[PDB]
RNA sequence: CGCAAGACGGACCAGAGCGAAAGCAUUUGCCAAGAAUGUUUUCAUUAAUCAAGAACGAAAGUCGGAGGUUCGAAGACGAUCAGAUACCGUCGUAGUUCCGACCAUAAACGAUGCCGACUGGCGAUGCGGCGGCGUUAUUCCCAUGACCCGCCGGGCAGCUUC
């Protein structure tokens, strides 16, 4: 099976690859060919419309990213929303992520919206020879910071809000029935990813505090983590600083 | 062969089984061509071929095995041909080919019916053409391409119905060609500044001089002509359902081509909300579709009251989706039924007639922003007691609510992150969704005259920005250098003058206004006031209402 | 393995269809004909049955031409039998085939005249029309196709009973 669906997925990515190349160097090139002055018809239906080059890529590309979109929502997802081990799940998550970026961003909410409700189901689901949750932290871990980078990039990317959200409503949910175990590595990382993925949108108050938060982490992690750098001590001091000096009054307006 | 009789009679023996279920229905055409390329005499016509050829045109019709369904463009093509050619036939020629006797040869159709209406069946074809073409234009879909080659038949067909129109022989001239002149103003309406500004704004002393220059000038006018013509032409009928529907195409040319003024005169004048009650559904879309123009023309002049209350009755409702034939069966619960919603499907509409919804939206909300800011400004300045829902202060209250925003990414978000900077009263916040969301959007993009409303939209927002500094900072003061105000907002004093002194008379402010020295002196207190006044109210209140318990119990 | 001649349309082919009866199965086209059903079209009693008289009418047979593979009265042989001019085996003429004239007969049998009215039940089948919860074909979608259910005509038949 993993043989067999990677090297399906893979024949699927190369077909999309030409459709592209072949719409954006040959038609595209079609399009825009010659000229630009005085479409005709060009003119008229220019006070609601776009550029030929997406006008006519939507005949010979929009196929192939569409399929893929498809493939993805159904494959591993209708077909290995869960069962036993096999990560694999892991590179599915990382394409959908990619293409999602790339391509079309609609796609981000429907594939969160998938990945959340498979989550719903196993958490609240819990019946069947499935995977016997209780310290198995290897593959918790694992798909855990997987869907964290790929929800926090992806929504500060795609300039997406609402879907990081989610992933960090997620994230928690996860922490809260998931907080069992001590703690393993990563954590200092996320926390450092999403105080910074914050910084402006919120106010660099709650940013400057996720800021010291991970500062802190960084103690810890010294302690266990072991960092013989005074640049890096330099540099979270700054901001830490910085987080904190920035507003004396929110405006309610 | 010989003599236009056997010929004739298999005419008749060919337009017979016309409809039955053996039809071939395709090699009737074919053998229509096959009584023509084998038509090769003489005088006798060129002369009467027009007539078969209608008919034969006719086989370049009825192959198709309904009404529902878009015309393979080579038959397309073919159909033009055919069309083409059977003008050159009934130019050059001029006698009357299906009647008007002469010497005499070579007929006989007199005797049936009218030589006339068989006369007047190439107005039929050429309508149904054109509606064969609106056919097309709906199968063909959308952003991306076949599409062009079809736009390219579009322009051929405004081709053939400007051929259809200089020609007129009726019955002569005026009296009833009105329909004809009728399709030419539906392939008029919808087009653009650009091409009412060719006459005016493609230099008119820069352009050539040339008979053909002025028939260019007048092209540009012979639409608008065609409504003091034809409504005569009409004039004549008064039919509701056709003159409700003319007069929202004629409202169009006049708020886009030129005036709103005229346009805001016409439909004033005519009161066609009544009228629309006895026309017939299509019409209801143009009266809706008519109303989206003149708000737009009213934010294009600048007029922010005017587009509220005009962009106001759409944003009510969220149903221009399901009157522009868009609309899913569930796209909330509302929408049912199945097969009737298909009926608007099959009405409307071509997708170059349309405009972006988020313009619409945006367009109102931003009239909107400019009349209510300052409005509750003052409000929570207490003049409070004028608080309206279901307006703007919804529309905004629904985006003000998101603890989560940061930099806006859609169209809403950026009226709400320009409202912002209109509270804090800072010009700047106002230039960021007025530059950038409208390059996102193309709210901008979409007008020669965002140029003008640029303009229109900066000093208003540095006006009544001003205003609603003025609002709260009024307390504070005890002077005013007026100077500082003109020089920070970017205004100059002859206008803040005017500004301040219709501020002090109207909003009725306890302001001593020095215009030849250039200050002002107020000293309005209290800040203790926002209390004292709201207990006052909160006092006042109760008399008020006691007073309707009282007369209730009496 | 190839060629020629003449004959013949298997299995599919059925208490199935069409024709007044005798009869009628390879493909494709042309020529004229007919039943049933549909119809708020036309005519207005124009009908039913039939001496006289008329058309068609299996197979065999007769006359004149063509053809003659196959089968085969007659005939010549071989057996079986007391006898065996037979049943059985071999050979074989007329005939069997086609074209043009005759012949008018059959268990030409449903052994059952033709036209009309009335009087049980039930399930099928061929054809037309109409009604319908749905699957199914294609172009993605009520063109008209196939399958399912019910109803109305007229047709070949069957089962069931104080």
């Amino acid at each position: 099976l993993e043989d067999v669906v990677r090297a399906y997925l893979k024949l699927a990515e190369e077909k999309t690859e030409a459709a592209k190349e072949e719409s954006q160097q040959m038609v595209l090139d079609i399009e825009d060919l010659d000229n630009i002055q005085t479409p005709e018809s060009v003119l008229l239906s220019a006070v609601s419309g776009e550029d030929t080059q997406d006008r006519t890529d939507r005949l010979l590309l929009t196929p192939w990213v569409k399929f893929l979109w498809e493939s993805y929502r159904q494959c591993l997802d209708l077909l290995r929303n869960n069962s036993r081990v096999e990560r694999l799940y892991h590179d599915i998550a990382q394409q959908a992520f990619k293409f999602c970026l790339q391509y079309t961003r609609k796609a981000e909410f429907r594939k969160l919206c998938d990945n959340l409700r498979m989550h719903l189901s196993q958490i609240q689901r819990h019946h069947n020879q499935s995977t016997a949750i209780n310290l198995n932290n290897p593959e918790s871990q694992s798909m855990h910071l997987e869907t964290r980078l790929v929800q926090l990039d992806s929504a500060i990317s795609m300039e997406l809000w609402q879907e990081a959200f989610k992933a960090v409503e997620d994230i928690h949910g996860l922490f809260s029935l998931s907080k069992k175990p001590p703690k393993p590595q990563l954590m200092a990382n996320y926390y450092n990813k999403v105080s910074t993925v914050f910084w402006k949108s919120g106010n660099a108050l709650f940013h400057a505090s996720t800021l010291h938060r991970l500062y802190h982490l960084s103690r810890e992690m010294r302690k266990n983590l072991t960092q013989d750098e005074m640049q890096r001590m330099s540099t979270r001091v700054l901001l830490a600083t910085l987080s904190i000096p920035i507003t004396p009054e929110r405006t309610d307006i | 062969e010989i003599t236009h009789a056997v010929v004739i009679k298999k005419l008749n023996e060919i337009l017979q089984a016309r409809g039955k279920k053996g039809t071939d229905r395709a090699a009737q055409i074919e053998l229509l061509q096959l009584l023509v390329q084998i038509a090769s005499e003489n005088n006798l016509g060129e002369g009467v071929i027009v007539k078969i050829k209608f008919n034969i045109i006719a086989s370049l019709y009825d192959y198709n095995p309904n009404l529902a369904t878009y015309m393979k463009p080579e038959m397309w093509q073919k159909c033009l041909d055919c069309i083409n050619e059977l003008m050159d036939i009934l130019f050059a020629n001029p006698n009357i080919f299906v009647g008007e006797n002469i010497l005499e040869e070579s007929e006989n159709l007199q005797n049936v019916d009218q030589p006339l209406r068989v006369r007047g069946c190439i107005l039929t074809l050429v309508e149904r053409m054109d509606e064969e073409f609106t056919k097309i234009m709906q199968n063909t879909d959308p952003h991306s391409q076949e599409y062009v080659e079809h736009l390219k038949d579009e322009a051929q067909v405004c081709a053939i119905i400007e051929r259809v129109q200089r020609y007129l022989e009726e019955k002569g001239t005026t009296e009833e060609i009105c329909r004809v002149y009728l399709r030419r103003i539906l392939h008029t309406y919808y087009k653009f500044d650009y091409k009412a500004h060719q006459r005016q704004l493609t230099p008119p002393e820069g352009s050539s001089k040339s008979e053909q220059d002025q028939a260019e000038n007048e092209g540009e006018d012979s639409a608008v002509l065609m409504e003091r013509l034809c409504k005569y032409i009409y004039a004549k009928d008064r039919t509701d359902r056709i003159r409700t529907c003319a007069i929202l195409c004629h409202i169009y040319h006049h708020a886009l081509h030129s005036r709103w003024y005229q346009a805001r005169d016409l439909m004033l004048m005519s009161h066609l909300q009544d009228n629309i009650q006895h026309a017939d559904p299509p019409v209801q879309i143009l009266y809706n579709r008519t109303m989206v123009q003149l708000g737009i023309c009213a934010f294009r002049q600048g007029l922010t009251k005017d587009a509220h209350n005009a962009l106001l009755d759409i944003q009510s409702s969220g149903r221009a989706k399901e009157l522009l034939g868009q609309g899913l069966l569930l796209r909330s619960l509302q929408e049912r039924n199945q097969e009737q919603e298909k009926v608007e499907r099959r009405r409307q509409v071509p997708f170059h007639l349309h405009i972006n919804l988020e313009l619409l939206e945006c367009v109102y909300l931003v009239s909107a922003m400019l009349l209510e800011i300052p409005y509750m400004a003052a409000h929570e300045s207490d003049a409070r007691r004028r608080m309206i829902s279901k307006q703007f202060h919804h529309q905004l209250r629904v985006g003000e609510r998101q603890p989560l925003l940061g930099p806006p990414e859609s169209m809403r978000e950026h009226v709400v992150a320009a409202s912002k900077a209109m509270k804090m009263g800072d010009w700047k916040t106002c230039h960021s969704f007025i530059i950038n969301e409208k390059m996102n959007g193309k709210v901008w993009d979409l007008f020669p005259e965002a140029d003008k409303v640029r303009t229109m939209l900066v000093r208003k927002i540095q006006e009544e920005s001003l205003r609603t500094y003025l609002f709260t900072y009024s307390s504070v003061y005890d002077s005013i250098s007026m100077e500082t105000l003109s020089d920070m907002f970017e205004l100059d004093l002859p206008t803040v003058h005017s500004i301040i002194s219709k501020m002090i008379i109207n909003e009725e402010l306890m302001a001593s206004l020095d215009q030849p020295t250039q200050t002002v002196v107020m000293h309005r207190t209290e800040p203790t006031a926002q209390q004292n006044l709201a207990l006052q109210l909160a006092e006042k209140l109760g008399s008020l209402v006691e007073n309707n318990e009282r007369v209730f119990d009496h």
